[PDB]
């Protein structure tokens, strides 16, 4: 399967701002060209972890679907602790999509989470108790 | 403010929650004689669900 | 549809798009109680198992009018990102020749399917045998059932032969496994045909889960058994939204039957057929185990599988009756490969897996008073330089503290070693100076500083993010490879340090004593205990960066003095840290990528260094600590030591198809699931690495890639049969005698 449900092809519903800022129509243009990225893309956003949620609790989960390339924690600005979501950079799009499809709406600390398709990080998005203070502030 | 006390379980788990019920109830599965001697709120706290 | 922001409904499909169509649906078809009819119409004739809004579009579409798919059929193509059995795919196949005729179906596909298999109910069992294999032995007995029978026989073998297919076929995609798996299992046919239905599922995917682990490769690096315990989980919460409208509680209730009996049948090491002496009434259906369990599934079940259903159902269980029924078959008195443990040891295993997704304060709270004993076995902790490359690895320490990961940068590190190393009385001794060749004392000094470097490495980040230990070998794996260049698959000395009433070489006590330069003991200490059995380079000869570093942080796992019913004979911070670094500094270093943000890896860590470390940890901790001149004391140590394990040896042999608990065991590997875990591991990383490798544009890096995955494979191999895992006694034969593994990796078919 996977032959049926066309939804496997990776889709990022909202929109946000730097997409916004960058002067492109919400049509053939930000959406249209977000979505070969997104067709190429290893990285998903994992959503409503908790703030206590370590790296090892989120790589213990993500990785029994394939090896991870990258895991990057969401980080308030003011302080450098997690605020709540994450990035995991898979190895191969058979890991993201095992992820989104396997580990959506799944238990990961006492958490559901909201394992989705984005196109890749950046120390940008990064950002929105464990104290990375190893993180350059940005 | 214990990382317990943030804990809510999902309501699917009213359901897993019967079923170990369920299965302990049938097959003859008593627990340990110290743990229901755990009658003074020693025994194992459980994580409210939604 | 695909490559768009939209979804576009189901169109008119052409005869190739047809072919596929059927070849993933149409098997499921004889499993319902006509042609022609799509399967939501399929489904109602069925009494509609699945609401409305489970079902999905594919099962929307009709049979076209077409007569070309009937003269196509006269070799089909292959479902991506799953390895399909030979039984599957003939299925598979025969289901779509066999749907097109049709525009007993269900006896005559399984006994037409295993014609084509086996030529150039027994069918219905036969065909879940030759699915998982690579003949698979059921693990859970179908015939345990009740008095006149045959027809609930008859039902869960083929919701046994339904849930293998389903998640050959439909694995990929949980949700429609689940819906198909639900819709299989609700058929209003008879209410006690729901119970048998469930247990058949549940027991074909437990089944195929484990097999699946075992002798199949689709290089994926997707866990069967994580995807089986969420499989299982979502079939509960689904069976809840089709019960807010037989119970989502009686599909928990199996699901946890079955693993109880894979548990008792563990601990009891026999068919103690538990449920079937504790049956409520007869009529309900009960698990049992037709057969023991093989160590390989014994560590599915305690290391993945039930870990991961437990983390599903917030680490809930029921947990002191399970340890009160398995005290109970503890005292108690078969297959070969069959293994009992004692319920310590399980319980210990399935308790330090389920800790590291999770923390200790929520176990205490969930674990009864009765897991004292259990939670302080598995609650010094931390990583502390070995007093070697202590002052050499304090400047490096206080270099990264300074700069932080972020700012640690190779050609700074490299300067910051060299200016630390050089200055300490060891490295100024070997530099000044019964023979040195240069080449000897720039490999004996770069050795040094390479391990200075790791053990700073491990000691500053803990081994404890991920990110910070990925980020980190990704800067200083160019310095790694620099400094390992020389040593590479190579002794340090230039010659066997155990020569002949059998002594160390001069030059290597020398080294000891008067430099005081410690070499990790599985440099010489097999050869030296195979000196010593004669008295009555080797692959884990050759240097391993991380097995010294091992060695020094004292990362020593062994067995258990029950025996092999034990296993997790080792203090609770050397497993917590050897977990920590033969899966981190090791396995996600394996094949990993050159920088953050596929195919482009660094070789810093290889499939042989795992290999040895894991060796190395396995040494007896008599022949792995230092003593309190030192050399003869430990070449004492080791000569007494191989007396001792020869005598046993000895014993076994006169002491004896065979069980493998009836053999010499070193109690090294079948004894640590770590060791097992890493082992298999290794392989799967390799493998899953060659697919990405593959996957990308055809070059020349890519080649160079290829390339070395395929030579990091057949050191695998070479260095697995060093150790004796793939095979008077041998060294090897008395330090890691493993039956119970050797018989896997025999018997897997990957090596
Ligand atoms: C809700 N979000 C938030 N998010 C990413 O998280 C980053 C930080 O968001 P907040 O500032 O809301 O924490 C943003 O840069 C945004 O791209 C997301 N990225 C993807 N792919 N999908 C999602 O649903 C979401």
């Amino acid at each position: 399967m996977a032959e049926y449900l066309i939804d496997l092809t990776p889709r990022m519903a909202y929109v946000d701002r730097h997409e916004l800022l960058r002067s492109l129509l919400t049509e053939k243009e930000f959406i249209e060209r977000r979505q070969e990225q997104l067709n190429k893309s290893t990285t998903v956003y994992v959503g409503n972890l908790s703030f206590y949620t370590t790296e090892d609790q989120i790589w213990e989960h993500f990785s029994r679907c394939g090896h991870i390339r990258d895991l990057v924690m969401g980080l308030s600005e003011v302080t450098r602790t997690p605020c709540g979501f994450c990035f995991v950079v898979f190895e191969s799009q058979d890991g993201a999509m095992s992820a989104v499809i396997d580990l959506h709406g799944t238990l990961l600390d006492d958490r559901v989470i909201t394992v989705s398709w984005d196109v890749g990080c950046d120390h940008t998005r990064r950002w929105g108790l464990v104290h990375y203070t190893w993180i350059p502030p940005r | 403010r214990r990382r317990e006390e943030c804990v809510v379980l999902p309501p699917i788990m009213t359901v897993w929650r019967s079923a170990f019920s369920q299965y302990t109830k049938m097959w003859g599965l008593t627990k340990f004689a110290g743990d229901i001697e755990a009658e003074r709120e020693g025994e194992g706290p459980i994580l409210p669900p939604i | 549809y695909g490559s768009s922001e939209g979804r576009e409904l189901d169109t008119s499909y052409t005869p190739k798009q047809w072919l596929w169509f059927l070849y993933v649906t149409s098997w499921a078809r004889p499993f319902f109680t006509w042609g022609r009819l799509s399967f939501d119409e399929l489904l109602k004739l069925s009494g509609s198992p699945i609401p409305p809004a489970m079902v999905s579009l594919w099962m929307g579409l009709c049979m076209p009018t077409d007569d070309v798919v009937q003269e196509l059929r006269i070799i089909y193509p292959f479902l991506p990102r799953v390895a399909e059995s030979t039984f599957g795919r003939a299925l598979r196949s025969l289901a779509v020749r066999q749907h097109i005729s049709s525009w007993a179906a269900l006896d005559v596909l399984v006994r037409d399917t295993l014609e084509v298999i086996q030529n150039s109910e027994e069918a219905l069992e036969g065909a879940f045998r030759s699915m998982l294999s690579a003949p698979l032995f059921d693990v859970k007995a179908s015939i345990p059932e009740g008095g006149t029978a045959q027809v609930l026989i008859r039902v869960a073998n083929a919701a046994r032969l339904f849930a293998a297919l389903s998640v050959e076929a439909f694995g990929r995609v949980k949700s429609e496994c689940a819906v198909l798996l639900l819709a299989h299992i609700n058929q209003r046919d008879a209410p006690e045909h729901v119970d048998a239905r469930a247990y058949g599922v549940v027991t074909g995917v437990v089944e195929y889960a484990m097999a699946y682990r075992y002798c199949r490769d689709d290089g994926t690096g997707r866990c069967p058994l994580t995807c089986a315990a969420l499989l299982l989980h979502r079939l509960v919460e689904l069976q809840g939204i089709v019960e807010k409208d037989v119970s989502a509680s009686r599909f928990a209730n199996m699901t946890v039957a079955c693993i109880q009996e894979l548990l008792f049948c563990v601990v009891a090491g026999d068919t103690v057929r538990w449920h079937r002496e504790h049956q409520p009434d007869g009529v309900s259906v009960c698990p049992t185990a037709a057969r023991t369990l093989t160590l390989h599934e014994t560590d599915c079940l305690l290391q993945v599988f039930i870990p991961a259903l437990l983390q599903q159902v917030g680490f809930e269980w029921p947990w002191s009756e399970s340890l009160r029924h398995a005290k109970m078959l503890d005292r108690a008195r078969v297959m070969e490969d069959g293994v009992r443990l004692d319920s310590r040891s399980v319980f210990e295993e399935l308790l330090v897996s389920v800790a590291r997704r999770t923390y200790g304060l929520r176990l205490r709270a969930i674990l009864p008073q009765s897991f004292d004993v259990i939670a302080e076995n598995i609650f010094s902790s931390r990583f502390a330089l070995p007093l070697y490359y202590r002052t050499a690895g304090e400047v490096l320490l206080e270099y990264f503290d300074r700069c932080g990961p972020s700012g640690i940068t190779a050609e700074e590190t490299e300067r910051v070693l060299r200016r630390a190393t050089d200055v300490q009385p060891m490295v100024v001794q070997l530099q000044a100076l019964v023979y040195f060749s240069a080449r000897e004392k720039e490999r004996l000094l770069q050795r040094y500083r390479c391990e200075v470097l790791l053990a700073s490495l491990v000691v500053y980040t803990q081994l404890r993010t991920v990110s910070v230990v990925q980020q980190l070998t990704r800067q200083l794996a160019p310095l790694f490879e620099q400094l390992l260049l020389p040593l590479a698959h190579e002794r340090t000395l230039s010659r066997c340090p155990v020569i002949a009433l059998v002594d160390l070489t001069p030059e290597f006590k020398m080294l000891v004593d008067e430099i005081h330069y410690e070499f990790y003991p599985l440099e010489w200490v097999p050869e030296a205990v195979d000196a010593h059995i004669r008295q009555e380079p080797p692959c884990f000869a050759q240097y391993s960066l991380f097995a010294a570093i091992a060695h020094q942080f004292g990362l020593v796992l062994e067995g258990n003095p029950r025996g092999f019913r034990g296993g997790d004979g080792s203090s609770s911070e050397v497993r917590t840290k050897a977990y920590r670094f033969f899966t981190l500094m090791l396995l996600n270093n394996l094949g990993d990528a050159v920088s953050s943000s596929g195919a482009s890896f660094h070789s810093v860590v290889s499939a042989c260094d795992v290999v040895v470390t894991m060796t190395q940890c396995l040494l007896p901790a008599h022949l792995s600590s230092h003593p309190r001149s030192m050399s003869n004391e430990w070449m004492r140590r080791v000569g007494e030591w191989t007396r001792s394990a020869y005598s046993k040896y000895t014993a076994y042999q006169q002491q004896v198809p065979v069980p493998l608990i009836s053999l010499y065991n070193s109690l090294t590997f079948d004894s640590v699931p770590l060791a097992r875990e890493t082992i298999r591991a290794v392989r799967s990383r390799l493998l899953e690495k060659m697919s990405v490798v593959t996957a990308s544009p055809p070059g020349d890096v890519e080649t160079a890639g290829k390339q070395l995955l395929e030579q990091h494979l057949s050191s695998l191999t070479v260095t697995l049969t060093a150790v004796g895992l793939l095979p008077v006694p041998c060294a090897t034969q008395l330090l890691w005698a493993s039956p119970f593994f050797s018989h896997e990796l025999l018997h897997c078919g990957r090596y």
